[PDB]
């Protein structure tokens, strides 16, 4: 019906500023250290 | 003859126009205007 010259345009529904736009194509119209290895009792203990 | 729409724009956006590039766009989106890249053309 609406198809024009081999083009299948059929599958279409047919029934501030106020600009006007064209329809169908819109455009303007833990762990804490332990004592060892912490450097005491490694220089100490006079007993 | 063509069907009409009606849309709304904030008043501070009247500068926007199709077919035209504004300086606000050029200084907001600088990538498309440095003339080094062939894909990103205005």
């Amino acid at each position: 019906x609406x198809x024009x010259x081999g083009r299948x345009x059929x599958x279409x529904p047919x029934x501030x500023x106020t600009x006007x736009v064209t329809x169908l194509x819109x455009x303007x119209x833990r762990x804490y250290l332990r004592f060892h290895x912490x450097x005491y009792x490694x220089x100490x203990x006079x007993x | 003859i063509p069907q009409a729409h009606e849309i709304v724009i904030p008043s501070y956006s009247k500068w926007f126009n199709l077919e035209k590039i504004h300086s606000i766009e050029v200084q907001s989106l600088p990538e498309f205007f440095t003339n080094r890249i062939p894909s990103k053309t205005p």
